[PDB]
C-alpha cells in the first residue's frame, strides 16, 4: 500500500491513510482503491516552497464530473521556542464552477515529525473539520491519517506525532474540580474520624 | 457549540450542598450528644435545658436543604460553562461554610453543657457564643444567591 | 516497512484515566482495609495477661 | 501517626512520581508536548473565576470558625469558677468575624465584572480576559490565605487573654494590643487584593 | 450520536448510594451493640429502652436501598450525558449523607444507652437527639428524588 | 463494533466483589473468636450455643460468592460496555455493603459475648441485634440482582 | 490483531495469584507460632494436639500454588485481551481472599490457643470456628476456577 | 507582542509574596502573645517593657506589603514573560524570608519572656539577639528589590 | 524486530531475583542475634542450639542466586518482548515470596529462641513448623521453573 | 535565536540563594535563644560572652546575601540556557549548603551555651567547633564564586 | 544509530552501588561504636577484640568500590541500550544487597557486642551468625559479575 | 547537533555533591558538639583531645569541595550528553558518600565521647573507629576521580 509523494527532485510532500472516502448527496463510494498506487492522478496544480505547501489531488470523471481536492499547508518560526512549527490549516474542494472550504482544527505540530491521526472527517462520532454553518452536500473523510511536508529526508516517515495526549482540557477541569472537593472531604473526615468517646460516668 | 463536559460541574455542585454541610451538622448534634451524659447523672433537671445545642445544629441541614432545591430548578440540557461554574462555585462555597460552622457548634455545645453543669449563671453565656457560629453557616448561603444571578 | 507510525487510538485519554483511577481507588481501598485488619487487639486482658 | 502514614506516603509517592515522569520526558527530546500554554490557555478562564470566588470566602470563614471555638472553650471553661469575665471577652469573637466580613465584602467586590463571552479558541478570548481571570483568581487566594492565618492568630491570642484575665482582673486593659497587631494583617491582605484586582476588564 | 462512556457516571452512583449508606448502618448497629453490652449487665430489662439505634440504622439503610433501587431502575443503554450526571450526582449525596448520619447515631446511641443505665429519666430525651439525627438521612433522600425527574 | 477493552470492568468487579466480601468475613470471624476465647476461659456450658454470630459471619461471605459467579456466567469475548459495567456497579455494590455489614456483624458479636459470660438473659436478645445486621449485607444482593437483568 | 504486549496482564495474575496467598500463608504461621511458644511454655503434654492451625494456614498455600499452576498451565502466545484479562481478574480475586483467610486463621488461631492452654473443653470447639476460616479460603479458589475457563 | 499567558506567573509571585509574611507574620504574634499572657500573672508590673518582639514581628508585614505594592503596580496586561519571571523571584524570595525572620521571632521572644520574668539583666541581651533576627528579613526585601527594579 | 525497550523489563527480572531474596534472609539474622544475645546468659549451655533458624533463615539466599543465575544467563538482545515480561513476573514473584518466608521465619526463630530458654521439650515442636516456615518460600520457586522455561 | 523561558531558571536561582540559606539563619537564633536566657538564670555576667554563635549565624547569612546579590546583577533580557543553568546551580548550592550550616551551628551553639554554665574553661574549646562549623557555608561561596565568574 | 540518552542509565548505576553500599557500611559501623561504649565501660579486657564488626561492615564498601570502578571503565560512548541496561541493573543489585548486609551486620553486632560484655562464652557464637551476614553481601556481587560481562 | 540542554545535568551534579557533603558534615559536628558539650561539665583537662571527632567531620567536607572544582575545571558551551552525564554521576555518588560518612562519624563521636569520658583508656580506640569511618569517604572521591576527568 504505497503512499502518495510529490516529487520535486528529493520528495518533499508525503501523505497517506488507511482509508478515504468522499459523498457528495449522501452516497459514500470508496476512492482508496482509485489512489496509493494509481500512479495516473492529476497531481499537476500542486506546489512546494520553503514554508509553504499546497497539495492538490484533482480526480478524472466520476461522481459526475472532474473534482478537485486541496490541503494547504505551512510552517513558521516561533519566538517563544526558537523552533519552526507547522499546520495544515485548510480544506477545499473544487466542482463544477463552484467551490467548498473546511477550517483544520487540530493538526499541528513540529517541522522535523510527521503527523498522525486516526479519525478527521466532518461527521458525527469523529469530529473534526467543521467551518462556520453552510452545511453544503459534501462528506469527506479518512482513516489512519499521515502526514509530513518539510524536511523529510527521504522516502520514508520521522517520527510521528499523535493527537491523542494523556489529557484533555475538560479531564484536566474535572480532575482539578474533583480534587478540591477530595481535599475539603478528607478534612472534615479527618476531624469527624478523631471523635472519641467518654470512659465513666459521674457519681 | 457548548462541549458535552458542560453539565458535569453544575450537577456536582448539588451534591456538595447536600454532604459538606450535612456532614458539619452531624458532628456537632453527636458531641452534643455526649455532652448530654456528662451532665445526665448529677443534675438531671436540665436535659430538656439542653435542647438548644442540638436543634442548633440541624439548622445548618437545613440551610443546606434549600440550597439543593434551587440548583434542582435551574439545571436544564442546554447550559453554558459559565453557568456550570457558578453554580458549582455556589455549591462549594455554602458546603464548607456549613461545615465549619458544624465543627464551631459541636465543640462549643460541649464545653456549654459541661460548664451548666457547675454553674447556672454561665447559661445565657453559652447561648451568646452559640449565635456566632449558627451565623457564619448563613454567611456561606449568602454569596450562593448571588451567584444565581452573576 | 515506511515507518508508519502506531495506529494509536483516539480517545486515549479517556480510557487511561478511567483505568488508573479505578485502579488506585481498589488499591487504596484494599491497602487501607488491610492495615486496619493487620493492627487489631487481641485483649491482653484475661487469657492472655496472666503469667505463671 | 495514627494515620497521617497515609498522608506522606501519598505525598512522597506523588512528588517522586513527578521527579521520575520529568527527567524521562527532559531526556527523551520530548519536551514540545510539556506544554504549559496549552494547559494555562484551553482551560476556559471561568473555572479560575468561580474557583477564586468560592476560596475567598471559603479561607475566610474557616479561618473565622477555627478562632471562635478556640477562644469559646477557654472562655468558658475559665468562667466556671469565674463568671465576672463571662462578658467581658466578647471583644476576642468580635475581632474573630471581623474576618468573615472582611471575606464576604472581598467577595462582593470580585465577584462583579463577570460577564460572559462566546469565544473558543484562545485568540478569540484574549489578553485582557486571560489577564482578568488569573488576576481575580490570584486575589481570592490571597485575601482567603490571609484571613485565615489572621483569625487563627487573633484565636490564640485571644485564647491566652481570656485564660490570663480569670486571675488578676485589672490584666484585660495590656493585652489587647496584641490582639490590633494581629488584625493589623487581616486587613493588610483585603487591600491587597483590591490592588490586584483593580484592573480588570473582562468582557 | 452519544458517547459509550456517558453509562460511566450514572451507574457509579446506582453503586454508590447503596454502598456509602451500608457504611453507616454498620456504624449505627455496632457501636450501639457494644453499648448495650454494658447495659445489659446492671439492668438487663432495658433491651426494649434501648433497641432505638439499631431501628434507626436499619431505616438509614432502607433509604440507601430505594434510591439505589429508583436510580438503578431508569438505566438504558442510549442514556444521555446529562442523565448520567444527574444519577451519579444523586447517588453520591444520598450516599455521603447517609454515612454521616450513620455516624451520628452509632455515637449518640453508644453515650446515651449507658446514660439510660446509669440514669432512667435520660431514656426519653435520649429519644429525642436520634431523631434529629433521622433527620438528615430524611433530607438526603429528599435531593435524590428531586434529581430523579427534574 | 464493540473496542478491544470491554472485559476490564467486568472481572475487576467481580474480583472486588468477591475480595470485600472475604475482607469482611474475616474480620468478622476474627472478632468473634476473641470474644469467645476471652469468654469462654470461665464457663464452658455455654461455648456450644455462643458460636452463634460467627456463623453469621460465614452467610455474608456467601453472599459474595452467589453474586460473584452472575458477573462470571455473562461474560462472552464481545462484551459490549453496558452490560460489563453494570456487572462492575453490582459487584462493587455488593463487595462494599457485605464488608460493611461483616464488620459490623463481628464487632456486635464480640460485644455480646463478652456481656453474656455474666448475665444469661441478654442472648435472646443479642440474636435480634445480630438479625438487624445480617439484612443489611442481603440489601446489597438484592441491588446485585437488579444489575444482573438491566 | 492482537497486541503484542497482552501477556503482561497473564503474568500479573500469576504472579498475584501466589505472592498473595504466600503473604496469608506467613502471617497465619507466624501468629500460630508466637501464640503456642507461650502456650507450651507452660502446657507441654499438648504440643501436638494444637498443630490444626498451622496445617489450617497450609492450605492457604496449597491454594496459591494449585492456582498457580492452573493459570500457568493455560498460558499461550497468542492471548487475546479476552482471556488475560479474565486471568488477571481470577489470579487477583484468589490472592486477596487468601490474605483475608490468612488473617482470620493467624488472629483465631492465636486466641484460641491461648484460651485452651487452661481449658481443654475448648479445644473442640476452636476447630469448629477454624473450620468457616478454611471455608471463606475455599470460596476465593472457587470463583477464580470459573474465570480460568470462562 | 507577547504570548497569552504573561500575566499568570507575575499575578502568582504577588500573591505568594504577601500570603508567607503574613504567614510568618501570624505565628511570630501568636508566640508572643502567648508568652506576654504566661507572663503577665507573676509580674504585670513590666508588661509595657516586653511588648518589643511584637513590634519588631510587624515589619515582616510591612515588608510583605510594600514588594506587594511595588509588584502589582508594575503590572500590566502585556508584560514581557522576563518581567513576569523576574516578578516570580521576587515574590517567592521575599515571602521566604519573611517566613523564616517570624519563625526566628517568634521563638526567641517566646524564650526571652520568661527569661526576662527570672531575671532583669537579661533585657538588653535579648534586645541584641532580635535585631539579629530582624535584619535576616531585612535582607531578603533588599534583594527582591533589586529583582523587581530589573 | 522487537522493541529494545521489552529488554528493560528483563534486566528488572534479574535485579529482583537477587534484591527481594537477600532483604528476607537479612531480616532472619535481624532478630536471631537479639534472641540468643538474651538467651545465651541465662542458659550457656545450649549455645550450639540456636543457629538452626541462621541455616532456614540463609537458604532463601541460595533460592535467590538460583533463580538470578538462571535469568541472568537466559538474557540476550534478541528476546522477544513477551518473554521478557515473563521472565519480569518470575523475577519479582520469587522475590517477594522469599520476602514472606523470610519475615515467619525470623519471627518464628525469635519465639523458638526466647521460649527455649524456659522449657526444653518446646524445643523439636518449633522445629516442626519451621519446616512449614520454609515450604512456602519453596513454594514460590517451584512456581519460577514452571515460569521460566516455558 | 534563544528562548525567553531560558531567563526562568536564572531567576530561580536568585531566590534560592535568599531563600534556604536564610532558613538556616533564622534556624541557628531560635535555637540559640533556648540556651542563651536558660543560661542567664544563675550567671547573668556571661551574657555578653555568649552571643558568638549568633554573630556567626549572621555571617551565615550574609554569604548568601552577597551571593545573591551578584547573581541577581549578572541576570539581562538576552541569557542563554549557558549562563542561566550557572546562576541556578550556584544559587542553589550556596542556599542549601548555609542551610545545613546553620542547622549545625544552632544545634552546637545551645549545646555549648548550656554546658559552659558549669565549667567556664569549656569556653575556648566550644569556639573551637563553631569556626568548624563555620567554614562550611564559607565554601559554599567558593563553588559559587568559580560558577559567576564563568 | 543508537540514542544519546544511552548513557543516562548506565551512569545512574555508577553512582547506585557507590552509593547504596556505602550507606549501609556507614550504618553498622556506628551501631558498632555505641555497644563498645556499652562494653569497655565495665570490663574493657575486649576493647581490641570486639573490633570485628567494623571491619565486616567496611568489606562491604570495598566491594561497592569494586564494582563502581568496573562499572566506571567500562563506559564508553558506542555503547547499545542493552548493555547500559545490564550496568544499571548490576548496580542496583550490589548496592541493595549491601544495604541489606550492612543492616543486619550491625544488629547483630550491637546485640552480640552487649552479650559477650555480659559473658564471654557467647563470644565464639556470635562470630558465626556475623558471618553470615557478611556472606549476604558478597552473594550479591556474584550477581552483578554476570551482569556486568553478559 | 548537541542539544541545548547538556548543561542542566553536570551544573545539578555540581551543585548536589556540595549540598550532600555539606548536609553529612553538618550532621557529625553538631552530634559529635553535643556529645563533646555534655561530656565536657566532668574532665575539662581531655577537652583538648575530645576535639579530635569534629575535625575528621570538617575532612570530608573538605573532599567535596575538591571535587566541586573539579567540574567547574570542564564546562563550557558545546558538551555532549556523555561529559554532563558523568559529572552528574560523580557529583552524587560523592555528596552521597559524604552524607553516610557524616552520619556514621556522628553516632560514632556521639557514643565514643562519653565512653572515654568514664573510662580514658578507650580514647586510643575510639578514634581508631572513627578512621574506619573516614575512609569510606574518602572511597567516594576515588570514583569521582576517575569519571569527572573520563
Ligand atoms: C474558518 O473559515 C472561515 C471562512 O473562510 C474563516 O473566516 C471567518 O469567517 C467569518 C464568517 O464570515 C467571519 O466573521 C464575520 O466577518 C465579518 C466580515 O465583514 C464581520 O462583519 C462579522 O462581524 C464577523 N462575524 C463574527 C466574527 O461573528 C470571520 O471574521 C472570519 N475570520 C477571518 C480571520 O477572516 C475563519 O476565520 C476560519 N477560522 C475560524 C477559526 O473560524
Ligand atoms: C473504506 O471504508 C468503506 C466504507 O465503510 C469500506 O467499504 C465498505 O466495505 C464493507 C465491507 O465489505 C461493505 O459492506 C460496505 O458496503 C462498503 N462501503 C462502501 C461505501 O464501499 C471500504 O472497504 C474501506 N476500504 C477498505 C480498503 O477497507
Ligand atoms: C489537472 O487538473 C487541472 C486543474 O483542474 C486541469 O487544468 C484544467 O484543464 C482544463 C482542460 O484543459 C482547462 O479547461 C482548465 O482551465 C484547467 N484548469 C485550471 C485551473 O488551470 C488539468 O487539465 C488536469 N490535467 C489532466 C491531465 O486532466
Ligand atoms: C455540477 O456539475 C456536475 C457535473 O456536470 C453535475 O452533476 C450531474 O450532472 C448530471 C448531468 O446533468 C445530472 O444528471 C446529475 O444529476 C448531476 N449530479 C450528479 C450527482 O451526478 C451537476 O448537475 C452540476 N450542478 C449544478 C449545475 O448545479
Ligand atoms: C518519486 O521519485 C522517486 C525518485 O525518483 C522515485 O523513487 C519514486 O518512486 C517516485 N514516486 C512516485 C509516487 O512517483
Ligand atoms: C515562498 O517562500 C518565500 C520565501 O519565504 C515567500 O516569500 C513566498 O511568499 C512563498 N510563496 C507564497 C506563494 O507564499
Ligand atoms: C531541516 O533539515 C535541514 C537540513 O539539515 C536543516 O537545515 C533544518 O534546520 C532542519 N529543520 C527545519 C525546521 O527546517
Amino acid at each position: 500500500h504505497p503512499p502518495v509523494s510529490y516529487n520535486d527532485t528529493a520528495p518533499r510532500i508525503l501523505f497517506w491513510a488507511q482509508n478515504f472516502s468522499v459523498a457528495y448527496k449522501d452516497e459514500w463510494k470508496d476512492l482508496t482503491s482509485l489512489t496509493f498506487g494509481v500512479e495516473n492522478l492529476n497531481l499537476t496544480g500542486s506546489f512546494w516552497n520553503d514554508s509553504f505547501a499546497m497539495l492538490s489531488l484533482t480526480y478524472e470523471p466520476l461522481f459526475g464530473a472532474t473534482v478537485t481536492f486541496k490541503f494547504i499547508l505551512a510552517s513558521r518560526f516561533y519566538p517563544v521556542s526558537a523552533r519552526y512549527w507547522f499546520a495544515m490549516e485548510r480544506l477545499e474542494i473544487h466542482s463544477n464552477g463552484s467551490v467548498a472550504h473546511f477550517n483544520v482544527s487540530q493538526v499541528t505540530g513540529p517541522s522535523i515529525y510527521s503527523f498522525h491521526c486516526e479519525y478527521v472527517s466532518s461527521v458525527s462520532k469523529k469530529g473534526n473539520l467543521l467551518v462556520t454553518n453552510v452545511p453544503s452536500v459534501w462528506q469527506m473523510t479518512l482513516h489512519n491519517f499521515q502526514i509530513q511536508a518539510f524536511n523529510v529526508t527521504g522516502e520514508q516517515f520521522s517520527y510521528a506525532s499523535d493527537c491523542a495526549g494523556f489529557f484533555s482540557p475538560g479531564i484536566w477541569m474535572g480532575l482539578l474540580t474533583t480534587l478540591f472537593m477530595l481535599f475539603i472531604f478528607t478534612y472534615g473526615l479527618h476531624m469527624i474520624l478523631s471523635l472519641k468517646t467518654m470512659d465513666r460516668f459521674d457519681d | 457549540n457548548n462541549p458535552e463536559y458542560s453539565s458535569f460541574f453544575g450537577v456536582m455542585g448539588a451534591s456538595s450542598a447536600m454532604v459538606f454541610s450535612a456532614m458539619g451538622a452531624a458532628y456537632g448534634t453527636a458531641k452534643s450528644g455526649t455532652g448530654i451524659a456528662a451532665m445526665s447523672v448529677m443534675r438531671p433537671e436540665l436535659i430538656m435545658k439542653s435542647i438548644i445545642p442540638v436543634v442548633m445544629a440541624g439548622i445548618i441541614a437545613i440551610y443546606g436543604l434549600v440550597v439543593a432545591v434551587l440548583i434542582a430548578n435551574s439545571l436544564t440540557d442546554g447550559i453554558t460553562l459559565y453557568r456550570s461554574f457558578l453554580q458549582l462555585g455556589a455549591g462549594l462555597s455554602v458546603g464548607l461554610s456549613g461545615l465549619a460552622a458544624g465543627f464551631a457548634i459541636g465543640i462549643v455545645g460541649d464545653a456549654g453543657v459541661r460548664g451548666t453543669a457547675q454553674q447556672p449563671r454561665l447559661f445565657v453565656g453559652m447561648i451568646l457564643i452559640l449565635i456566632f457560629a449558627e451565623v457564619l453557616g448563613l454567611y456561606g448561603l449568602i454569596v450562593a444567591l448571588i451567584l444565581s444571578t452573576k | 516497512p515506511y515507518n508508519l507510525a502506531y495506529k494509536y487510538n483516539l480517545e486515549y485519554s479517556v480510557v487511561f484515566n478511567l483505568v488508573l483511577w479505578i485502579m488506585i481507588g481498589l488499591a487504596l481501598a484494599v491497602i487501607i482495609t488491610s492495615y486496619n485488619i493487620w493492627n487489631m487487639d487481641p485483649g491482653y486482658d484475661s487469657i492472655i495477661y496472666r503469667m505463671t | 501517626t495514627g494515620l497521617e502514614l497515609l498522608y506522606l506516603g501519598i505525598f512522597v509517592a506523588f512528588w517522586a512520581c513527578m521527579v521520575v515522569v520529568g527527567i524521562c520526558y527532559t531526556i527523551f527530546d520530548l519536551g514540545f508536548r510539556f506544554d504549559v500554554a496549552w494547559f494555562l490557555t484551553e482551560t476556559s478562564p471561568f473555572m479560575w473565576s468561580n474557583l477564586g470566588i468560592g476560596l475567598a470566602i471559603s479561607l475566610s470563614v474557616v479561618g473565622a470558625a477555627w478562632g471562635i471555638y478556640i477562644t469559646g472553650s477557654s472562655i468558658i471553661g475559665g468562667g466556671v469558677k469565674a463568671p465576672r469575665i463571662k462578658t467581658k471577652n466578647l471583644v476576642s469573637i468580635i475581632f474573630c468575624e471581623a474576618v468573615a466580613i472582611y471575606g464576604i465584602i472581598m467577595a462582593i467586590v470580585i465577584s462583579n465584572m463577570a460577564e460572559p463571552f462566546s469565544a473558543t479558541e484562545p485568540k478569540a478570548i484574549g489578553h485582557r480576559n486571560y489577564h482578568a481571570g488569573y488576576s481575580m483568581f490570584g486575589a481570592g487566594l490571597t485575601v482567603g490565605l490571609s484571613n485565615l492565618f489572621c483569625g487563627v492568630c487573633v484565636g490564640i491570642v485571644g485564647s491566652g487573654a481570656a485564660l490570663a484575665d480569670a486571675q488578676n482582673p485589672s490584666l484585660f486593659v495590656k493585652i489587647l494590643i496584641v490582639e490590633i497587631f494581629g488584625s493589623a494583617i487581616g486587613l493588610f491582605g483585603v487591600i491587597v487584593a483590591i490592588l490586584q484586582t483593580s484592573r480588570v476588564k473582562m468582557g
